[PDB]
RNA sequence: GAGACGUCGCGACCCUCGGAGUCGUUCUUGACUUGGUCGCUUGAUGUUUCUUCUUCCCGUUC
RNA sequence: AUACAUUUUUUGGCACGGACGGGAAGAG
């Protein structure tokens, strides 16, 4: 029964890592769509595992994503 | 903002235009990368005026306070 | 637009050259106009197969050179 | 060479030819693409091991604009 | 007169049939009438670091060379930072080969024998002087009381240091004054020329660089030409 | 013919064992269960692990793979 | 909206661009596609610590040049404009 | 066009034909197989007639890798 | 339409020359090929990008990864052009 | 008839049986050709010196015919029917060089003429149209 | 610099031995067919693993 | 005469006296 975008649209405000084509990241979604382009808030950089970086308000653009998860 | 760029290019820069494929027209453009021989640690970064930019080079853009 | 002419490789083994120089073999059992591939599963080349049926995305085939004639 | 506006309108001109592989295709435009694809005359792909140029001639060619990074004019017509 | 065409095409004698004024003039210098400075506000740019400085206030920083005192003591960066004397020598350069570029006619090394000497005979003699601090130097950047503490302290180690290190960068600066001393009908040309196009707008522009290109590639000579229709007086 | 897209739905009907293939990345592979369909090759397949390939077993939670990388699927 | 609009509108001007390998291509643009294939006129190719090499005229492919690196002067508010 | 025979037939095509051009390019400007029925023949055009006689008279029997060429129209 | 597509399309029957992106020349007769350059050949032979080479019977490959096509020179004759 | 920057651009040019030239006492003004051509035909000329030549990266043929050659300042080199006397006078070619003629030349009667060729520019391959050996 | 694995060459005791072409219809077109082997006695060239000095000669540059 | 980005093309899987050359000999 549920399909992504559905649940890509659930997952609005809430947490969110996503992995690179390769750079892990972790922060709260802010919006999607269609063409699975992410916004984010509270980004940090899990360089491999390794919170390098705290970013904060980002923009991740599709094409470079691998996965999506909590 | 600074943005994240495939070739390893963070560019901080002013942006001007916008659109579908996220390209991006540039003003007060600061790229910082860096030119290394083997075994050789070197921080570089050039100011360029204005500056056209392609989208497929954009991973992650983003806005510091 | 044109569907990829495969009826002639219908129902036969075939050594699917994947991308990032691997490979992979299995019979025929369906495909569409993106060049997805339906097949009976079959070994990744020493040797060693995994599922009972399998599907090759599009973009992944190099080629898909037929084992049997 | 001439001062040209398109690629169209400089049909059959010797081209040299660039590609993502680091190729270098060189022969005359006979025709031309939406997608950038080029079909060369007299097609010689000209490489540089990691050297100096070697060389192979090839003929008539389709060459796909997926490939292709650039092309430059070599020559004249004829 | 005419020797290369068979008649009546091109100005230019069998002597030099080859010379061509393109390769020694970019479209934006329009034959001596511009300089083009675009290309050095860039550098700049990458000079300062920063992006505050528009090709105007770029412009308004090179009009202290054409003081003999502003470029000295109203400096845009600090006269000892590397990227600054880089920048300052590329420009100095640019300038020079301009100048001579755009007069042909005048002997080259008479201007710069002439430059040479007062560079030797003034500039390095305490040519800048101040009724309230004395006699400052190019080398060192500081004042002095008298002439007398100004000429025993050039013999001292620092000075000899500086002059020895700093030799060719005070040369060009100095070079770069006065060739854009030379040329300030240029300089104000060009200003003007920035100013203009800065203020058209999109087709206006584009005309515009239309009648540069034109003149850039045009004959020197054209097929309808007058010949003898002189008027008296 | 039996349709992709047809697989997919009836994998998904079923939920069983699918071991994923990542494209241009021969190291690491995935094994879960399909839980979404889109029309293109992208789906949700909650309950997934990581795993390095023979050239064991790695933490992982759910997960949804994006069409473009996927290669393989299998169940 | 369209980017592609205000290339266009960009014609005839001497600028530097960067490419998805890194070479750097000082040129006249004549023209550019809808697709972003530059066209260029008096061009000078030139890698990122090694020598030049000029040519007159180059074809540029659009999914090759990452930045076009624009003129110094430039009213980009007035292109902008439909 | 002169054709010729009594050619060495050991000569690789490519390297005949190349020596063939140079050989004969003196006397103006200017079709050789390997089959069975062509082998140790050839065919030189050139652009101008009274290039294609001076080159026939001249060369009659020259030596060209080690046997004497025979010419004719 | 592509004119390069349409050429190809004629140059079927003959024995086209065929590199991918890996590298790889394929030479053999023109089965069949489609608007995407999807093209078909029988008895092919196949370079490695190494040097080896292998003979195959009848290889399909997809116009994403195909590089460059080399068709036999009687097709600038006609008919297309 | 100088050879003329005018003279090479309207000169037949033609992809001959490579892209080749047709084409005088002095040879000079090549700069113009634009190191375009893989040949150059300077055949039935009256040229005293191979000499004079812009730096020209393309050219791998010289058919050189019929000329007055004397002195010597690349791949071939067709110098048949010239006039080089003396074997020291081909010393220069040391320095290039696969495929060589210099047939009709009286240098070509000198003692050892052949095998002085063979030494001293020991790169050639074929000489007046007959294999180098290694005997 | 050395070991594969290929692909095109210097010699030979060897082998081997002599766009074009045809037809239907009409004053010009449409169809159908089409060097191999051994050495190198130090020939030329990619992939792919591993680990330079001294002396003499010939050419460029300052 | 009255025109647009989500598998086959262009939104990419990209990136990280002094030198020089040739040839020969002798050593490890
Ligand atoms: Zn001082």
């Amino acid at each position: 029964p549920v399909n992504p975008k559905p649940f890509l649209k659930g997952l609005v405000n809430h947490r969110v890592g996503v992995k690179l084509k390769s750079t892990e990241y972790r922060g709260t979604l802010v919006s999607t769509d269609n063409y699975f382009n992410l916004q984010l808030n509270e980004a940090e950089e899990f360089v491999a595992g390794v919170s390098h970086g705290t970013l904060g308000e980002i923009f991740i653009r599709c094409n470079n994503v691998l996965y999506i998860r909590e | 903002v600074i943005i994240s760029l495939r070739n390893n290019h963070k560019i901080i820069a002013r942006v001007k235009a916008f659109d579908r494929h996220c390209n991006m027209v540039l003003e007060n453009v600061k790229e910082l990368w860096t030119e290394k021989k083997g075994k050789n640690v070197i921080n570089r970064e050039r100011f360029i005026s204005k500056l056209f930019l392609r989208g497929d080079s954009v991973i992650v853009v983003l806005k510091t306070p | 637009v044109s569907t990829p002419e495969l009826k002639k490789y219908m129902d036969k083994k075939i050594l699917l050259n994947i991308n990032g120089s691997r490979k992979v073999a299995g019979i025929l059992r369906g495909y569409d106009i993106f060049l997805n591939v339906v097949l009976d599963d079959a070994m990744e080349i020493n040797n060693h197969q995994l599922g009972l049926q399998t599907v090759i995305r599009g973009n992944s085939i190099i080629s898909l050179e037929a084992l049997d004639a | 060479v001439a001062h040209s506006s398109r690629l169209a309108n400089l049909i059959d001109y010797k081209l040299r030819v660039l590609t993502q592989d680091g190729r270098v295709y060189i022969g005359q435009l006979m025709a031309f693409d939406k997608h950038m694809n080029l079909v060369l005359n007299e097609c010689i792909e000209e490489r540089v091991p990691k050297i100096k140029v070697e060389k192979r001639v090839l003929g008539l060619t389709i060459l796909r604009g997926e490939q292709i990074l650039s092309t430059v004019v070599e020559d004249k017509p004829l | 007169s005419s020797s290369d065409p068979s008649r009546r095409t091109n100005i230019l004698s069998d002597r030099a049939r080859d010379l061509d004024l393109n390769e020694i003039f970019t479209r934006d210098e329009q034959y001596g009438e511009y300089m083009e400075l675009e290309q050095f506000h860039s550098l700049w740019l990458n000079v300062i670091k920063r992006g505050d400085c528009s090709l105007l206030q770029f412009l308004d920083i090179l009009e202290l060379f054409l003081d003999d005192e502003k470029y000295l003591l109203t400096p845009p960066m600090d006269r000892k930072n590397d990227r600054y004397m880089a920048f300052l020598l590329k420009l100095s350069k640019y300038v020079e080969t301009f100048f001579f570029k755009s007069y042909a006619l005048l002997d080259a090394a008479a201007v710069e024998n002439l430059i040479k000497s007062d560079f030797e005979h003034s500039y390095c003699r305490g040519s800048l002087r101040s009724e309230a601090k004395g006699i400052y130097c190019p080398f060192c950047s500081r004042w002095f009381k008298t002439s007398s503490v100004f000429e025993s302290h050039l013999v001292g180690k620092i000075h000899k240091k500086n002059e020895s290190k700093r030799r060719n960068f005070v040369y060009s600066e100095y070079k770069l004054h006065r060739y854009l001393k030379y040329l300030n009908d240029e300089f104000s040309r060009t200003r003007s020329f920035v100013e203009r196009k800065l203020a058209f707008t999109a087709n206006e522009r584009m005309a515009e660089m239309d009648i540069l290109t034109q003149k850039y590639e045009a004959p020197a000579y054209d097929s309808t030409e007058k010949e003898g229709a002189e008027q008296v007086d | 013919m039996v349709p992709p897209i047809n697989c997919i739905f009836n994998f998904l009907q079923q939920q069983t064992p699918v071991t994923i293939w990542l494209f241009e990345q021969i190291g690491i592979r995935i094994k879960g269960k399909i839980v979404g369909f889109d029309e293109f090759m992208n789906v949700v397949i909650d309950e997934a692990v990581e795993i390095p390939v023979n050239s064991k077993g790695t933490p992982l939670g759910k997960i949804l793979l994006k069409g473009d990388n996927i290669t393989l699927i299998t169940s | 909206m369209k980017l592609v609009n205000f290339l266009k509108k960009l014609r005839n001007e001497q600028v530097t661009i960067e490419l998805k390998n890194g070479t750097t291509v000082w040129g006249t643009l004549q023209s550019v596609s809808p697709q972003m294939n530059a066209i260029l006129t008096d061009v000078k190719l030139t890698l990122p610590s090694d020598n030049i090499a000029s040519l007159q005229y180059i074809n540029i492919r659009g999914n090759t040049i990452r930045q076009i690196i624009l003129p110094d002067s430039l009213n980009l508010d007035s292109l902008l404009v439909d | 066009t002169l054709y010729v025979s009594q050619l060495n037939e050991k000569i690789n095509m490519q390297r005949l034909r190349v020596n063939l051009f140079l050989l004969f390019a003196t006397f103006g400007e200017v079709v050789s197989m390997n089959f069975k029925k062509q082998r140790g023949q050839a065919f030189i055009t050139m652009r101008t007639i009274d290039q294609a006689s001076l080159a026939q008279i001249s060369l009659n029997g020259e030596r060209f890798f080690g046997k004497p060429l025979k010419v004719e129209f | 339409n592509g004119i390069p597509v349409k050429l190809l399309n004629e140059a079927q029957g003959h024995i086209v020359s065929l590199e991918l992106t890996t590298g790889a020349t394929y030479r053999g007769k023109l089965v069949e090929s489609e608007d995407s350059m999807n093209v078909q050949l029988r008895d092919v032979i196949a370079t490695e990008p190494q040097g080896a080479v292998t003979h195959m019977d009848q290889i399909f490959v997809r116009g994403s990864q195909i590089k460059f096509i080399v068709v036999p020179d009687l097709l600038k004759n006609a008919p297309l052009f | 008839m100088k050879f003329t920057p005018s003279i090479v651009i309207d000169a037949p040019q033609y992809y001959v049986d490579d892209l080749q030239l047709e084409t005088e006492s002095m040879p000079s003004s090549l700069k113009h050709l634009t190191k375009p051509t893989h040949i150059l035909d300077l055949t039935n000329n009256d040229l005293i010196m191979i000499p004079d030549l812009s730096r020209r990266d393309d050219i791998h043929t010289l058919l050189l015919g019929r000329n007055n050659i004397v002195e010597v300042d690349v791949q071939n080199l067709t110098l048949s029917n010239n006039s080089i006397r003396r074997f020291e006078d081909l010393q220069r070619l040391r320095r290039a060089l696969k495929n060589l003629t210099l047939i009709g030349n009286q240098v070509c009667h000198l003692a050892n003429y052949r095998e002085h060729v063979l030494r001293l520019v020991p790169h050639l391959e074929t000489l007046d149209f007959q294999n180098v050996t290694a005997e």
